[PDB]
């Protein structure tokens, strides 16, 4: 099994430095490269710097000097990544891949190490209800939702009726205001259910351990 | 640094079809000991990326007998060729021939489908929201295809631009199809000194927009 092998997600604030691991396990070391790639949020793929085993020297792309320091400690198969004075930028999952000396490929990734940098503190979240405003279905259907807002850190766990709805449920994408995320899911359901029949939708954020029912009730 | 840019963004595509990317250079590929080092990779949602091709057209171990690498110079296509429902994902092609090694944008692969409409719904601010300050409208765009469409907010018989956020979905496996909600955010006073707020839907199925209000 060969890979390369990196610690988990970070959490950090502004100028905490973090040491990013990628432990090498399967192939030899020494003669392959360790070379660091940055996917950041819609942004490209940035190739960082890369540390050769055999000389010891880091090569970085000035792009990232003086912040970001490769290191390694060889006998125990391990490259890391540090970086200093954390700034938002750098929030991205950070991927070590092993490079070859023949063709110059990377061809054995690392899974990612996700840096979030950021100083909210943990905020529980305000789940809103979104019932239709006696709007009145064009065909035969309805479109309730629930509104999750301002809080941090992710992930918020959205279910309808305690799993029980499933097709028709459109959870969407985090996105921030002013560092607290927001973001909203939406069930569709047969107008002879609600409100018929009741529609709760469940917001839990393991993060504060908060569970929030809220239960869609006519507007 | 050499500037590797790919087209389409995303490619539809029905399985089965055969397909292209065509990833291109800002400077020349070849390199002095001969060599031309241009890769691609298939980054599946969610993963770190998998080497696909390597110097061209030398496809990696194991990766499926259906690509093809072509190109010169600066001009190089990946072919799929009858494509298989685990091909899907974003493919890069990258430089290795000029330091820094650079990578391309990416060429999602999705499935193509029949045209579909955006059922969209607007819903006014919760009573527990304007209790504590805020209005947030909020306008689901749902299952419409294809990904382009516009949303504007017109709130007050005028347009709204700030406290609009939008987020999509990815392509909705279940039935290939996407969503997208955006919710205008107002201060609880500003909003209630003002009557009617449209969400407004622009989309190739529509001949004239499909747009939705309430007022007070
Ligand atoms: C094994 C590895 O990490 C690979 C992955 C990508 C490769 C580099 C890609 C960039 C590159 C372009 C060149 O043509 C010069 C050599 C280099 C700089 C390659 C290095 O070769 C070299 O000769 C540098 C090695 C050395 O002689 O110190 C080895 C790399 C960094």
């Amino acid at each position: 099994q060969i890979q390369l092998v990196q610690s988990g997600p970070e959490l950090k604030k502004p100028g905490e430095t973090v040491k990013i691991s990628c432990k090498a396990s399967g192939y030899a070391f020494t003669n392959y490269g360790v070379n660091w790639v940055k996917e950041a949020p819609g942004k490209e793929l940035k190739w960082m710097g890369w540390i050769n085993i055999y000389t010891g020297e880091p090569t970085y792309v000035d792009d990232f000097k003086g912040r970001f320091a490769f290191s390694l400690e060889t006998s125990a198969s391990t490259a890391y990544l540090e970086i200093n004075n954390l700034k938002n930028e750098d929030t991205a999952t950070y991927f070590c891949t092993r490079g070859d000396y023949v063709n110059w490929y990377f061809d054995v990734w690392g899974a990612g190490t996700t840096v979030t940098v950021s100083s909210a503190k943990t905020t529980p979240p305000s789940v809103y209800p979104l019932a239709p405003g006696s709007a009145a279905q064009t065909n035969s259907m309805v479109t309730l939702g629930c509104l999750v807002k301002g809080y941090f850190p992710e992930p918020v766990t959205v279910t309808w009726n305690s799993g029980s709805l499933s097709s028709g449920v459109h959870t969407f994408p985090a996105v921030l205001q002013s560092d607290l995320y927001t973001l909203s899911s939406s069930v569709t359901v047969p107008s002879s259910p609600r409100p018929s029949e009741t529609v709760t939708c469940n917001v839990a954020h393991p993060a504060s351990s908060t569970k929030v029912d809220k239960k869609i009730v006519p507007r | 640094d050499v500037v590797m840019t790919q087209i389409p963004l995303s490619l539809p595509v029905n399985l089965g079809d055969q397909a292209s990317i065509s990833c291109r250079s800002s400077q020349s590929l070849i390199h002095s000991n001969g060599n031309t080092y241009l890769h691609w990779y298939l980054q599946k949602p969610g993963q770190s990326p998998k080497l696909l091709m390597y110097k061209v057209s030398n496809r990696f171990y194991g990766v499926p007998d259906r690509f093809s690498g072509s190109g010169s110079g600066t001009d190089f296509t990946l072919k799929i060729s009858r494509v298989e429902a685990e091909d899907l994902g974003i493919y890069f092609c990258s430089q290795s021939s000029h330091v820094p090694p650079t990578f391309g944008g990416g060429t999602k692969l999705e499935i193509k489908r029949a045209d579909a409409a955006p059922t969209v719904s607007i819903f006014p601010p919760s009573s527990e929201q304007l209790t504590s300050g805020g209005a947030s409208v909020v306008c689901f765009l749902n299952n419409f295809y294809p990904k382009d469409i516009n949303v504007k907010w017109k709130i007050d018989g005028s347009e709204r631009q700030n406290g609009v956020l939008n987020s999509w979905t990815d392509q909705d496996s279940k039935d290939s199809t996407y969503s997208m909600s955006s919710t205008l955010t107002l201060t609880k006073d500003e909003y209630e000194r003002h009557n009617s707020y449209t969400c407004e839907a622009t989309h190739k199925t529509s001949t004239s927009p499909i747009v939705k209000s309430f007022n007070r």
